[PDB]
């Protein structure tokens, strides 16, 4: 056939090319960086009505400061997030203090590359890594499959990406408060998702310094949903 | 029968006051009851406003010091130049010298 | 063609396509100029976003206080071949207390980048690489490819247009290599280098990364508002 | 048809490989003949040095395994080479685990169950050599024995390798048939490389100098190659009668 | 050793082999899971090409992984049995580290982890099976009903199919499923199960199995004459 | 730990384990519980080294377990008595081996029959109508020569054994803090509360 | 066909093709030479300046092995620097064991056995250099010639790369006209003359000459590299002689 | 480099299917027929080995029957060599059991071993699967009598008459018509050699052309004995049965 | 470098055959005919010895080889295949049994062992088939004497009498008309050297032929005296002139 690590005659490696397809297939995920904190929200996109929605986490928390949000192959990003848990709190064991998110993200994409005939082939998923820490505040990362990672003001990845970050283009200032970022992922993911959006098909989270990484309950974004609809007819 | 442990003999001290700490050490270095150097240092600067002295085994505290100082320019490489905090060293170390819970650096370190 | 598949083929006219292939992610990536005098070394590189939220793909990367480098093309493999070097420049200290001689450095990237083009399973390293350094035979400038060719040169550059860069050093020669004692006007040179390589955008704060390193200056680099100064 | 690029069987039961192997050992396109005497077995071999700049006192395809055993090779030298470093470590290693000096037809098989494994497994190629080994065995007497790639061995009262190999061989077959001996009925070691030159002569119909030949002489307890000096006084004695 | 990957990406982002082995569980016999207020029913086919067989021996279709915990699976029964076995080490391994018991949702976690390993390591080709894992966490009444996949993405459900003809007991399932008011007994939640494989099966004799597993390690396996009078009750009450 | 008795009635096996653990020169518990169930007709108690007696207990345990599960059918006392010498025959070679002597009881619910078996850390297996471990058999076994009948019935066999822990009592020098004594015939496994 | 996509596979006509294409690679590279003197051997290269930009003096092509060895190569360069690598292991352990020095014979059958040892797998490719080299040994001075095939001989003189044929020429003559032989300073001369000469089949770009030498008298038997005022001296010889 | 020469035994194909299980299937299908029927008082294996020479040594011979303790047996239908590789891989497995428990390893138990040995060459390795079905006779005191197969795809079921090899679907069809549960031991040793006899492809059965086998509690009490038939016996049960 | 063919070579092609072991027994089919006969107090096996040039000596290339002091193998196919084969069965006799047993093994097992090796190249990664069918006869002292038939594919079956390779077929029905089940060993020697000669084209004598016999225990050829228990070898291989001897009562 040919070799898993082949190069393209435009010097770009097959596989890493073709992971990229599949994440592209995943459901959309968000995530939106502020001054008061990082906001993340994901389509759950349920196969069926019989399923449980509730039991979708495509939203995880890697440490109390470090929060992830995944699309694509979302199998294939719990041994990442188990690497990552691991990687965060043995740093803890060795040097007593948090992990940067820069250097936690650094470590998740150490695994990427390590394919061939080690994995047989690339991750089929792409994660946003969204965090805090002492020295450059408020971060959110953009982890491919690549090894390359990208930090973002607002990243949009999945199916409906390049339609959310036109959007998101627009609406991002540095002066964003976290409720104005939260109605944000919201109406974004309510532009682009195929059915409609509400509490149950859709998932709200943020990290902030005080609190640290916190996933939403149903409730609580129910009434930023409502908050959305209602500021949308206002004009 | 080879033993793989010395005494270089030496004495160390450190005291911290309120926005000021102090690491001293004799330049002494001996073996039984001979003087192998009236002017051998003990004390180092490691970086990071950190200094250090391991104390007993010279070939044992030599290393470590050194490991040390390798394990300082490590964390600048892998965490973007960010400063090694005092309790983070403090913490390092400890996972160095149990690296030989078996066969120990047989040495009494202050930083 | 059909000598492309991996890099244990010849093609009938003795190419190596693979490592052909992996030449070409150099030239697909941003442009980055090295430059050197007898006092100093420095490295110029413009960094590439993803889009206007991004950050600016960092380019060079430290080796040892008396080394570093700056990459084009796939930044992952110049994190694994600059993390090999700072093992190498770590072990000659360790062991001889010898800071590596920067020829030394650039004939152990050779032999590590040869071992992936000559062996089935592997691939080659797509990334091009701009080696500086200061040791004892005082400063000096290397180009790596991932063919294990390594080259010492006066100054340099690689990347997509860095023909026009290339150019401009080969004209200035005799001029910034005289440039002794003054990291500022070297660093000029530099920029005044990258320049020719430029075209529809400018150099923007955070768009420029500078290295320098000299007779008594570690290698520091130099991002943000600090690159102001040289815009 | 990757049947005809690994040895693997064809639908006709064959090994294409191995064939091929034996149509590499050609290449050089020397020729090599052996005879045994009453106290010696003789190898002589064309020499063939056609570049000036060449130093023609190390091109040999002839090679001391042991100081018994000697061997000629026909086929390109880098696999030559490989047979002889690996023949001259198993002869070494006999003699060390065994406490007595390798026989010539025991190397022989060894070298051509190690050409067999290469005919059944995959990963390794065939050597592209005929390799001839001879000796004066302290139990058989003289002694010639020839491996070849598809790892077939058997001793020889005489034999001939190369392009040529069929006129040596049948002028070889034509004088065994009139003296109805399985050796060279002389004394001395010299007249029988006499011989072996004369019938090569013969067959091939070709002269000789001393820089044309290569000569290899198997003695009790010990082998040895001529020097040009030796083979020379070896063809003067042919011209006077 | 063999280390070829066998498990790879396509142009399109398709991983080829992890999808043909979704198409083994299609082939697979139906199975089919439903969990009541107060328990969880697993429901399975057996073809009936095969008669002659010795049901006493025959490898059952459901497997007890602990005391309170069952697997069901649709797909290659060969490669079934691979998955029961190391569900069933990890079980023991668990209580013995621990002191407890897997959860189900643990145990599913874990399946599902094997399942995806085998989905990107070299020399190996996925699990052409999908299973149904269900039972009662520790100290625990509310019912647990998992779903895994070749893949190795795994999800809670009310109720789920796999295998031949399970989007046509999936639709089934779907209309007649109110989860503001699931099967309040395990009468109802048997009765629904049944009638759920009655859209597929062809004859309600012996080609139903039903397993019923309530709280506190309570599993217990229906007989032949138990859900016949199921299949004679539900049609009769068709007639009309 | 200190002392484990055995004894084979008609019907049941029943199985004696002091209650004392002892670090130093304090007693740190007066309430432990020397055993763990196999299946639920097989018992297994176990007095040896510290650390090593639960480990491997649990350990045996863990494989019973599974084997279970994997048949759906319980080992019989011989099955699982010969698995549990193997393990001991292997491990008394092994590096570090494991210094457990253990009494596995058992109701073979085949053949009705209640079945204790004695094997000691070098994987010394016997069968046997009673027996113990260590020095209590130095004690006990002359009053289980004289009173002993195959034909006895629980009560009776646990009077019998109060005998045997009342001459423990009054010619041991340790003081094991009294025993945990349980049943084990076709009903299952229970534990004598008071005792 | 197909018989050349694989390495250590036999054409119907008994031919490695991918032996045969690794020395199209070397036959693309810069010239490189070798004479055998009195009492030594001398080794040459052409080195093309691509560019203005690069150091004079610095890429240095030419390779000591041991102390008393030298290697020079055509072809792709990096393939040479690891041979070398592997020659000076060899030459290590046998010094290790042995304690004398490697004789250049012995050096030449370790680099043989390791370039053949490419030839037998199809899971590695065969070297894409000819390799130059020799020295001075107990014997005397001894000079080798190593192809992609594993194939060497002894040499008189030996030239590899683009200009090849030309060189060849230029040698043929000088073994012609000195049967008794040449000095170590004459063939220093004349492999400056030989690499100028052979410059007109690389006369696209200028180029710098960069010379080595072994030999008894001039060296004490080590290898050194020719410097200063010698290779001046070898310099203006060739720029007199090629006009 | 290898690669290229790489089969890929174990893969998928788009329909699901292993391809290998399927072609090993395949050539099962022309080895000669073996059958197997369980009565309530024992089982009888009947086999048939392919055309034969007046000149092969029979009652020295063994292709189809083989013995893996005192209470299971196996009937071969594939390559005979494959078998063998398995039969004393299960063999061992047998006196591992025996020696671990220090009882006789149940039937079932012994079949999953040997099955999940096939099921891996399916899955993992890169190696050709066993070109093999075996049919399981044995007994032991858990669940009495038991017939299994096993194919080369590593799954295994249980029978209460079967056939494996040439010829399956036909002699199936007949031993679901003729087959009662009530049956004994001489009428299931009638209908094997029927069905053969009827299935096979030969002229005639004879005798050379046959290997057979009994499990019997028919053994002096509670306990169990195989009976490998001798040519004589075979010879003699085919005219007590009224086929010769 | 490393042996990265660690996958099947042969397998199996949509029809169910196994290509590599079908094309083995076609090599075999082209070499030369070989044959064993088993009388009641013995067995015998032969072939021809095809010499590849008369300047050979083919005394030294031996088609008949001693496994065990009571066993003999023959093959017909690919000669070097052949070579290693009775290397290994020959080791294997000893490691595998009498370093165990303190005596040689049977017939059948031996041969059991060699079908195993042989069963292995047709399923172990990277290798080929075997190229070679054997004929191993043997003696022991609970199964009397035996004639075994072993194939590329690993399969063994045991014959009366039989033959392998060019003139198979045609030897098969020789044998067939002349075998019975109360042939002397001398007589079954006598039918061997006739069927032989229906497929040689040139020389037929002593020189051309191999011939071995599995009969009586030879003490001659033991080597020593002194334990009664120790008769010597049933193995013997017959001499040119013992063969020329019977070639005129032919
Ligand atoms: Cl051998
Ligand atoms: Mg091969
Ligand atoms: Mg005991």
């Amino acid at each position: 056939d040919r070799g898993v690590s082949t190069f393209s005659p435009e010097g770009r490696l097959f596989q890493v090319e073709y992971s990229l397809e599949a994440i592209k297939l995943g459901s959309t995920a968000i995530g939106i960086a502020t001054k008061e904190g990082v906001v993340l929200g994901v389509e759950k996109r349920a196969t069926s009505p019989l399923l449980e929605s509730d039991s979708i986490e495509k939203i995880v928390e890697i440490d109390r400061h470090i929060g992830c949000a995944m699309s694509g192959l979302t199998a294939d990003a719990r041994s990442m997030i188990e690497h990552a848990r691991t990687a965060a709190v043995t740093h803890n064991l060795y040097y007593d203090e948090d992990i940067n998110v820069e250097s936690l993200t650094q470590s998740v994409c150490d695994l990427a590359l390590r394919f061939g005939e080690l994995m047989s082939r690339p991750f089929g998923v792409a994660l946003l890594i969204a965090g805090h820490d002492a020295d450059d505040g408020y971060q959110l990362f953009h982890a491919e499959p690549s090894g390359t990672f990208y930090r973002y003001n607002a990243k949009a990845i999945g199916s409906g990406s390049e339609g959310a970050q036109a959007e998101l283009l627009n609406e991002w200032h540095s002066s964003l408060t976290l409720k104005e970022a939260e109605l944000l992922v919201l109406k974004i993911l309510k532009q682009v998702m195929e059915e409609k959006l509400d509490e149950n098909n859709a998932q709200l989270s943020c990290i902030t310094k005080q609190d640290g990484f916190k996933i939403y309950d149903n409730e609580k974004t129910a009434e930023l949903i409502k908050e959305l609809k209602e500021k949308e007819a206002a004009e | 029968q080879f033993n793989p442990y010395g005494d270089n003999g030496g004495t160390i001290l450190g005291i911290a006051g309120e926005d000021f700490a102090v690491l001293a050490g004799d330049t002494r270095n001996i073996t039984d009851y001979s003087i192998n150097s009236r002017y051998e240092p003990k004390v180092f600067d490691c970086g990071d406003n950190i200094v250090m002295s391991a104390n007993g085994f010279a070939a044992d505290g030599d290393a470590l010091v050194k490991r040390f100082k390798n394990s300082v320019k490590w964390y600048h490489f892998d965490h973007n130049d960010k400063k090694l905090s005092i309790n983070s060293a403090a913490r390092n170390i400890q996972h160095l010298l149990y690296s030989r819970r078996f066969f120990p650096y047989y040495v009494y370190n202050i930083i | 063609n059909n000598y492309d598949g991996d890099t244990v083929t010849f093609s009938p006219t003795g190419r190596l396509f693979q490592v052909e292939y992996a030449l070409e992610a150099i030239k697909q990536g941003s442009v980055t100029v090295g430059l050197r005098s007898n006092t100093h070394a420095v490295l110029v590189a413009l960094k590439r976003n993803a889009d206007e939220l991004s950050s600016y793909q960092k380019k060079i990367i430290k080796c040892d206080e008396h080394m570093g480098l700056s990459l084009a093309g796939l930044a992952p493999d110049a994190r694994v071949l600059s993390n090999y070097l700072r093992q190498q420049c770590n072990y000659s200290s360790l062991v001889f207390n010898r800071k590596l001689a920067v020829e030394r450095a650039g004939h152990l990237l050779c032999d590590k980048a040869q071992k992936n083009t000559q062996s089935y399973g592997g691939r080659p390293y797509g990334v091009g690489l701009l080696i500086i350094g200061y040791d004892k035979s005082g400063a000096h400038l290397l180009e790596f490819q991932p063919s294990g060719n390594v080259t010492e040169l006066y100054g340099t550059a690689i990347g997509a247009r860095s023909q026009g860069a290339k150019t401009y050093l080969e004209r200035t020669l005799d001029t910034f290599i005289k440039i002794d004692g003054n990291p500022d006007e070297l660093i000029k040179a530099g920029v005044e280098a990258i320049s020719q390589s430029l075209r529809d955008e400018s150099l923007t704060v955070d768009n420029l990364s500078i290295a320098i390193v000299g007779k008594d200056t570690p290698f520091t680099i130099y991002d943000g508002e600090a690159v102001a100064k040289y815009i | 048809g990757y049947d005809r690029h690994i040895t693997i069987f064809s639908p006709e039961g064959r090994l294409y490989q191995v064939e091929y192997a034996f149509k590499a050992t050609n290449q050089t396109n020397i020729n090599s003949l052996a005879v045994r005497g009453k106290d010696c077995t003789v190898v002589i071999s064309q020499k063939k040095v056609p570049d000036k700049l060449l130093d023609p006192t190390t091109v040999s395809y002839i090679f001391c395994i042991s100081r018994t055993i000697g061997m000629v090779v026909n086929g390109p030298i880098p696999d030559a080479r490989n047979a002889a470093l690996r023949a001259k470590a198993e002869a070494a290693e006999f003699r060390y685990k065994y406490g007595y000096d390798m026989p010539c037809d025991v190397l022989a098989k060894r070298m051509a169950n190690l050409s067999q494994i290469y005919t059944q497994r995959a990963y390794m190629r065939p050597l592209g050599v005929i390799l001839t080994f001879v000796s004066v065995d302290e139990e058989l007497g003289p002694s010639i024995y020839k491996t070849d790639p598809a790892g077939y061995y058997v001793g020889y009262k005489a034999t001939a390798t190369g392009p040529k190999q069929q006129e040596i061989t049948t002028n070889l077959e034509n004088h065994f048939k009139k003296s109805k001996i399985d050796h060279i009925n002389e004394e001395s070691w010299e007249k029988v490389v006499e011989f072996a030159i004369t019938h090569m002569i013969d067959a091939l119909g070709t002269e000789f100098s001393k820089n044309d030949l290569e000569v290899g002489v198997a003695t009790k307890d010990k082998f040895f190659t001529l020097s040009a000096e030796n083979i020379e006084e070896r063809l003067v004695a042919i011209a006077e009668q | 050793g063999y280390d070829r990957a066998l498990s790879i990406f396509s142009p399109d982002g398709h991983i080829f082999q992890v999808e043909y082995a979704l198409e083994a569980v299609k082939r697979g016999t139906c199975a089919v899971g439903v969990k009541g207020k107060n328990c969880v029913v697993l429901g399975c086919e057996r073809r009936s090409t095969l008669k002659l067989q010795d049901t006493r021996i025959t490898p059952s279709k459901v497997s007890k992984i602990d005391s309170h915990v069952v697997l069901s699976f649709s797909g290659l029964n060969a490669d079934s049995r691979i998955l029961i076995e190391k569900a069933r080490v990890e079980a023991q391994s668990h209580r013995l580290t621990l002191e407890d018991p897997v959860t189900v949702e643990y145990l599913t976690r874990y399946v599902a982890g094997v399942q995806q390993r085998y989905t990107q390591s070299g020399g190996v080709r996925p699990f052409g099976v999908s299973t149904l894992i269900a039972g009662f966490d520790p100290r625990d009444d509310e019912p647990k009903l998992y779903q895994t996949e070749p893949s190795g993405i795994y999800s809670s459900w009310s109720a789920q199919t796999i295998g031949r003809n399970s989007k046509t007991v999936r639709e089934f399932l779907e209309k007649n499923y109110d989860r503001k008011e699931p099967p309040a007994t395990v009468e109802e939640c048997v009765k629904l199960t049944v009638r759920s494989l009655l859209e597929v099966v062809q004859t309600g004799a012996k080609n139903i199995e039903i397993t019923v597993v309530k709280p506190d390690s309570d599993i217990v396996a229906l007989s032949s004459e138990e859900i016949n009078q199921y299949v004679t009750q539900i049609e009769q009450e068709k007639q009309e | 730990m200190d002392i484990i008795l055995g004894i084979r009635v008609q019907d049941s096996v029943i199985l004696a384990s002091s209650k004392a653990v002892t670090r130093g020169i304090s007693v740190l518990k007066d309430s432990d519980d020397k055993t763990r169930q196999l299946s639920p007709h097989t018992l297994m108690s176990f007095a040896g080294e510290a650390g090593d007696t639960v480990q491997f207990a649990e350990y045996i345990q863990a494989n019973i377990q599974l084997y279970s599960i994997r048949e759906d059918y319980e080992l019989s006392p011989q099955a699982v008595s010969s698995f549990v010498r193997q393990e001991l025959a292997k491990s008394i070679r092994s590096r570090r081996p494991y210094q457990v002597n253990v009494l596995i009881g058992g109701y073979d619910k085949k053949k009705n029959k209640p079945e204790l078996y004695q094997i000691d850390y070098l994987g010394t297996k016997v069968e046997l109508p009673y027996g113990a471990h260590g020095y209590s058999g130095f004690y006990t076994f002359s009053l289980l020569d004289h009173h002993y009948r195959p034909d006895m019935t629980t009560e009776e066999g646990l009077d019998l054994l109060k005998l045997c822990v009342q001459e423990l009592e009054k010619r041991m020098p340790m003081d094991f803090k009294g025993v945990i004594v349980k049943i084990v015939d076709k009903d299952g496994i229970r534990q004598v509360d008071d005792f | 066909t197909g018989y050349d996509l694989s390495n250590s596979v036999f054409s119907p006509d008994g031919r490695n093709f991918q032996v045969e294409y690794a020395v199209k690679a070397v036959e693309n590279g810069t010239t490189s030479i070798g004479i055998k003197c009195n009492d030594g051997v001398v080794f040459a290269v052409e080195k093309l300046i691509t560019s203005k930009l690069l150091v004079p003096q610095k890429n240095v092509k030419i390779q000591v092995v041991d102390r008393h060895i030298g290697c020079v190569y055509s072809g792709l360069i990096p393939d040479g620097r690891h041979l070398v690598n592997r020659g000076r292991e060899e030459a290590a352990s046998f010094k290790k064991l042995y304690k004398t020095p490697i004789p250049i014979p012995a050096f030449a059958d370790r680099l043989g056995q390791y370039v053949q040892a490419h030839t037998l797998y199809n899971s590695v490719r065969p070297f894409g250099v000819s390799t130059i080299f020799g020295g001075v040994d107990k014997n005397g001075a001894h000079l080798y010639m190593l192809e992609p095939s594993g194939s060497y001989w002894g040499y008189k003189g030996a030239a590899t790369g683009k200009g090849r044929q030309s060189a060849k020429a230029e040698l043929e003559k000088l073994v012609d006209h000195h049967p008794e032989g040449l000095s170590a300073r004459e063939a220093v001369k004349q492999a400056a003359k030989i690499i100028y000469l052979a410059h007109e089949d690389n006369k696209e770009k200028d180029f710098e000459l960069e010379i080595s030498w072994c030999s008894l008298s001039e060296t004490n038997g080590l290898h050194k590299f020719v410097k200063g005022d010698l290779l001046q001296e070898a310099i203006d010889f060739a720029q007199k002689e090629i006009n | 480099g290898s690669r290229r020469y790489d089969s890929r035994t174990t893969i998928f194909s788009p329909e699901g299917r292993l391809y290998q299980v399927e072609y090993a299937l395949e050539s099962i299908s022309h080895a000669g027929t073996a059958i197997g029927i369980m009565a309530s008082d024992g089982i009888v294996l009947a086999a048939e080995r392919k055309v034969t020479s007046t000149l092969l040594e029979q009652d020295t011979s063994t292709e189809k029957l083989y013995k893996l303790n005192d209470k299971i047996a196996v009937a071969v239908a594939g390559l005979t060599a494959d078998a063998e590789i398995l039969i004393n891989t299960a063999r061992i497995h047998a006196q591992n059991y025996l020696k671990t428990y220090n009882e006789d390893i149940p039937v079932e138990i012994l079949v999953r071993r040997l099955s999940d040995i096939k099921q891996g060459y399916t899955q993992h390795g890169g190696l050709r699967p066993f070109g093999v079905s075996f049919i399981y006779a044995g007994y032991d005191d858990r669940y009495g009598y038991q017939l299994y197969t096993s194919n080369p795809s590593g799954n295994y079921t249980g029978w209460k008459a079967i056939s494996v090899g040439a010829n399956t679907s036909a002699a199936q069809t007949l031993l679901q018509m003729d087959y009662k549960d009530d049956m004994k031991v001489d009428d299931a040793i009638e209908l094997a050699l029927k069905t053969l006899s009827k299935t096979t492809d030969s002229s005639a059965l004879t005798y050379d052309r046959l290997e057979f086998a009994t499990i019997r509690k028919g053994a002096n009490d509670g306990e169990v004995y195989q009976k490998i038939f001798k040519p004589q016996e075979i010879k003699d049960i085919l005219v007590k049965t009224g086929i010769t | 470098m490393t042996d990265r063919y660690s996958f099947s070579l042969t397998t199996f092609s949509p029809s169910g055959k196994l290509g590599q072991i079908d094309y083995a027994l076609t090599a075999v089919k082209q070499g030369v005919t070989s044959l064993g006969i088993k009388a009641t107090n013995g067995v015998v096996i032969a072939t021809e010895k095809k010499s590849s040039s008369p300047l050979a000596m083919s005394e030294t290339l031996s088609k008949v080889s001693l496994l065990t002091p009571d066993i003999g193998a023959v093959y017909s196919g690919m000669g070097p295949d052949y070579r290693v084969l009775v290397d290994k069965s020959r080791k294997v006799a000893h490691t595998s049994y009498k370093r165990i047993y303190g005596e040689y093994p049977p017939t059948k097992l031996l041969v059991s062992e060699v079908a195993k090796i042989m069963q292995e190249a047709t399923q172990s990664g990277g290798v080929r088939p075997f190229g070679v069918s054997l004929l191993i006869a043997g003696h022991d002292e609970f199964n009397g004497f035996s004639l075994y038939q072993v194939d590329p594919s690993g399969s063994y079956f045991p014959w009366k009498a039989t033959a392998i390779g060019k003139g198979s077929v045609a030897a098969k029905t020789f044998l067939e008309k002349r075998w019975n089940d109360e042939l002397e060993l001398e007589d079954a020697i006598h039918i061997a050297l006739l069927t032989l000669k229906e497929s040689v084209e040139g020389e037929f004598n002593g020189d051309t032929i191999e011939l071995a016999i599995i009969g009586d225990e030879n003490p001659d050829l033991l080597g020593y005296t002194g334990i009664p228990t120790d008769k010597g070898p049933r193995f013997r291989k017959l001499t040119s002139q013992e063969i020329n001897d019977r070639l005129e009562a032919l």
